[PDB]
């Protein structure tokens, strides 16, 4: 057929047009390097999460001490364990480095591969829910009702579709089931997507940091990008393993330490540092409904950034403007994550409902604002 | 005054483009009529404006930038595709206008 | 196929070494420093100024709610 | 010169290389084991089992 | 891809059969540098100049004779196999690419 057998076959064929001879920008920085680790991230949590479902016992009367039991006698399960749970930040840092990046630098002009990757972000989170109410401890189960509970807000279908979720009346032994069965099968999903997502993205090929055309100065992927992915995933990987191994509970709550107890209300509850965030956006609003549709849109936003790019340029590389816009949005994010760590009080209260309403203000109004002011100022 | 002049100055030494050798033409996202625009180019301009981009791309890769002498100097930046963009644009509003009437 | 369809290009000459007739991190001192001290500087105040002062809100907030906890000596002054 | 001895001799032949990187890691592993472990514990002198082990091990009741 | 490829079989398989058939056609390639009296001319300018003396096509044939398999693989990789090479491209290039790609041609058949 054709002289090298890694063009010809019809598999090789597929990874050699995506991680061979597949032509890269030579420009490429750091920020690049999350794609890969969110891939390897990915294997990784289906891994460890697999080893750890072969133990693990979807039943009130055995969850938690299913659990007890892999990290007690399994052997390293104790291991396994750390790592499905701080492979699970792991993935957020990851997915958000890889989020603000595309941000920055316009990748969203890439219309489908940006919405294939929204999609992977709901899907992610959704799995990450899902899978915290597993060990059933005391934040497991108070998280899985707040939460829950928000939607019987919804007009007329409200309480039907929570009711339905549950399987019942409350959060109990049914739902744990199901959320079972949903953690398991989600990722799969995230790793079939995530498919669709590189096959959008080959159609155009990578974006690069200064934004203009790079056919003039392609790179195989391998070996400069296979190289550089690499050591990307052991540079992370150092800090996650330093954590994992040297701090195994530094993020997690010690309030799930303890059996799911429904009558016995935790005195703060709040989600994992990668829903903190949408957590203080949540409480930004007092009214029921306002407040769900406001976290709803604290994520769903993400498929309106494309529509509000008003800049002749890709980046924000020669947008000095929008760069401390760009980093104002940051900080308004780690705002945001310290106030969803917060009780509801003053000051808490009144700081959280500012950087909550400036979040879609600097999204929904100024980017595309600055970026127009931004035209008017090189004479275009 | 030279109002708007110090500001638009301003900005473009703040963008920082002009570091890299590159023309603010050169920074242009290539939507649909930038594309055609570039289409219309004249050899050589067009083949400057490649050296110049592939040059940019080098220094950015290599996380270095031009030495201060070679800088582009915001009087000295040569609006090369603004006029064919424009007309692109005006060609392309006539034909939507009159599909339309 | 994408190699051979991309760009139009022409008279363009490049120079390259092997990576064996070379040294991998070549003039840290004379090159690579200051470089990184010119991306530092270059960036600094555009990223610092948003966290510093996400910082001090955060103090501020933190330290006025511990000061709301504290009681107000004016509210028993008179409570004989 | 070690690295021209080196390079002939491991480093040349693919299959050599190959056997290199086994040979290698088998040797790696035993020291690198032996010696990780002799850190750990010095820098935890008579606070693991093994340190303590003697008083109850055949020497009580 | 092909070259490089047939380089390394030079290195690492080449059969008696293929030497058997380049000597002849380089005997006949060194009877033909002498199909006249300038090319014979040139050679004897030449092989004083480089080699100090005449070497007669007798001595070649003697010489290319000894040549065998085993003697190929040894003296190509000698000289080829994992070797920097060096490189000259001209013209619409593109589709040929990276010195790095090219200089892991060098190695392994
Ligand atoms: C969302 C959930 C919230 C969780 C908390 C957010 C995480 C906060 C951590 C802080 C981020 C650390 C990174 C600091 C690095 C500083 C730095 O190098 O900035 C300068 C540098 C200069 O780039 P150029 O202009 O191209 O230079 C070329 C010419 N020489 O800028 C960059 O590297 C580009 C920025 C990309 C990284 C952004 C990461 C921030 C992450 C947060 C998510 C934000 C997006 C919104 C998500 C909504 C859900
Ligand atoms: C006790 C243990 C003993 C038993 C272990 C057996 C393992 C031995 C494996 C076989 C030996 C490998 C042979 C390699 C030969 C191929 C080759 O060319 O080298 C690799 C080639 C190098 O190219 P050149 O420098 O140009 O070499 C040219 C040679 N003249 O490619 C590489 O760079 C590969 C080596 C880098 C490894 C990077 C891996 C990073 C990963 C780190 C994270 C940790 C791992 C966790 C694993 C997860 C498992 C669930
Ligand atoms: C499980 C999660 C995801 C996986 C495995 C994944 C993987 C990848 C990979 C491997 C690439 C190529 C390498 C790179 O540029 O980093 C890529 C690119 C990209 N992804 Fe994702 N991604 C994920 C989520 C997302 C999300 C949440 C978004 C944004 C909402 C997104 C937007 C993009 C875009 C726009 C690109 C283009 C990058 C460029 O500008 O060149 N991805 N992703
Ligand atoms: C997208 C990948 C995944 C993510 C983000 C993820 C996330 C989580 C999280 C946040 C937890 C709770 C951690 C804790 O105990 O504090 C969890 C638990 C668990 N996950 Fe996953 N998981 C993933 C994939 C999987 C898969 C594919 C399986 C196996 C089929 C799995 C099985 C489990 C099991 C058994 C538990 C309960 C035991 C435990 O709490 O450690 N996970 N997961
Ligand atoms: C089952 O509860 C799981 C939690 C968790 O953090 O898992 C990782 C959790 C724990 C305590 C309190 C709330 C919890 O759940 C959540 C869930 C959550 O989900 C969203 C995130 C972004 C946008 C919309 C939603 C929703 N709904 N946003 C914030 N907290």
């Amino acid at each position: 057929m054709a002289p090298n057998i890694r063009k010809s076959h019809p598999l090789l064929k597929m990874i050699n047009n995506s991680l061979i001879d597949l032509p890269a920008p030579s420009n490429i920085s750091a920020w690049w390097n999350f794609g890969s680790l969110l891939a390897v991230c990915l294997m990784t949590q289906i891994l460890t999460g697999l080893l750890l479902a072969m133990h693990y016992t979807a039943d009130t009367s055995l969850a938690f001490s299913s659990v007890a039991h892999t990290c007690r006698n399994v052997q390293y399960g104790w291991l396994i364990r750390n790592l499905h749970a701080n492979g699970a930040s792991f993935f957020f840092i990851c997915i958000f480095l890889h989020i603000g990046r595309g941000l920055y630098y316009g990748s969203y002009l890439y219309k489908e591969t940006w919405n294939t990757g929204v999609i992977l972000l709901l899907t992610l989170m959704a799995t990450a829910f899902v899978g915290y109410v597993l060990p059933w401890g005391q934040m497991s189960f108070w998280g899985a009702t707040v939460i829950t509970n928000l939607f019987s807000a919804i007009p007329y279908i409200g309480h039907t579709l929570v009711e339905w979720a549950w399987g019942g009346f409350s959060v109990d032994n049914p739902t744990l089931t199901r959320f079972f069965a949903l953690h398991f099968l989600l990722p799969f999903a995230i790793a079939g997507i995530t498919i669709i997502h590189l096959t959008f993205l080959h159609e155009s090929g990578s974006n690069n940091p200064l934004g203009i055309s790079s056919d003039s100065d392609k790179i195989p992927f391998h070996p400069y990008y296979s190289f550089k992915d690499i050591l990307g995933l052991t540079l992370m990987l150092t800090p996650f393993l330093t954590l994992a191994l040297f701090s195994p509970n530094l993020l997690g709550d010690p309030e799930n330490f303890t059996p799911a107890n429904p009558l016995v209300t935790p005195p703060h509850i709040k989600p994992e540092w990668y829903f903190l965030f949408a957590y203080a956006i949540l409480r930004s609003i007092p009214n029921k409904l306002g407040g769900v549709l406001a976290l709803a849109a604290s994520v769903l936003i993400l498929f309106l950034i494309p529509f509000l790019h008003k800049s002749k340029q890709r980046t924000m590389t020669f947008r000095p403007l929008s760069q401390t816009l760009f980093w104002l949005l940051v900080a308004n994010l780690l705002i945001l994550t310290w106030i969803g760590s917060q009780p509801v009080e003053h000051p808490f209260i009144i700081i959280g409902q500012m950087a909550s309403l400036s979040y879609f203000t600097i999204l929904l109004i100024l980017f595309p604002t600055i970026g127009t002011l931004e035209n008017k100022m090189l004479n275009y | 005054g030279r109002l708007m002049d110090r500001i638009r100055k301003w900005y473009y030494n703040a963008a920082g483009f002009n570091k890299y050798g590159l023309m603010r033409d050169d920074t242009l996202y290539e939507d649909d009529d930038v594309k055609e625009a570039l289409k219309r180019l004249p050899e050589d301009l067009y083949n400057e404006r490649m050296f110049r981009i592939k040059r940019a791309l080098d220094l950015s890769l290599k996380h270095r930038i031009l030495p201060k002498e070679q800088w582009v100097k915001y009087e000295e930046d040569k609006p090369y595709l603004e006029p064919y963009l424009k007309e692109v644009i005006r060609e392309r509003l006539e034909r939507e206008a009159w599909n339309k009437k | 196929i994408h190699f051979g369809n991309l760009a139009r290009v022409r008279h363009i000459i490049t120079y390259s070494l092997s990576p064996f007739e070379q040294r991998a991190i070549p003039n840290i001192f004379s090159d690579a420093l200051p470089n990184v001290w010119r991306r530092f500087s270059s960036q600094v105040f555009k990223v610092a100024p948003p966290f510093l002062g996400a910082y001090l809100l955060y103090s501020w907030g933190t330290q006025e709610f511990e000061r709301l906890k504290r009681k107000n000596p004016a509210d028993y002054e008179n409570d004989q | 010169a070690l690295l021209r001895q080196a390079y002939s001799a491991l480093f040349r032949r693919t299959s050599t290389f190959a056997l290199t990187v086994v040979l290698g890691a088998v040797l790696f592993e035993r020291a690198f084991d032996q010696g990780a472990d002799a850190i750990f514990e010095h820098l935890n002198e008579g606070k693991l089992w093994k340190h303590i082990k003697h008083k109850y091990e055949a020497s009580e009741e | 891809f092909c070259a490089q490829g047939e380089w390394m079989r030079l290195c690492t398989s080449t059969t008696e059969s293929e030497v058997k058939r380049a000597k002849n056609h380089l005997r006949s390639a060194m009877v033909a540098q002498l199909d006249g009296t300038t090319p014979v001319c040139e050679t004897i300018g030449s092989h004083l100049l480089n080699y100090g003396r005449r070497i007669s096509l007798e001595e070649w044939d003697s010489r290319i004779s000894a040549v065998d398999a085993r003697m190929v693989r040894d003296v190509c990789s000698k000289y080829i196999y994992d070797k920097c090479p060096a490189l000259a491209a001209v013209g619409p290039i593109e589709q040929l690419l990276d010195y790095n790609r090219i200089r892991s041609g060098m190695y392994w058949i």
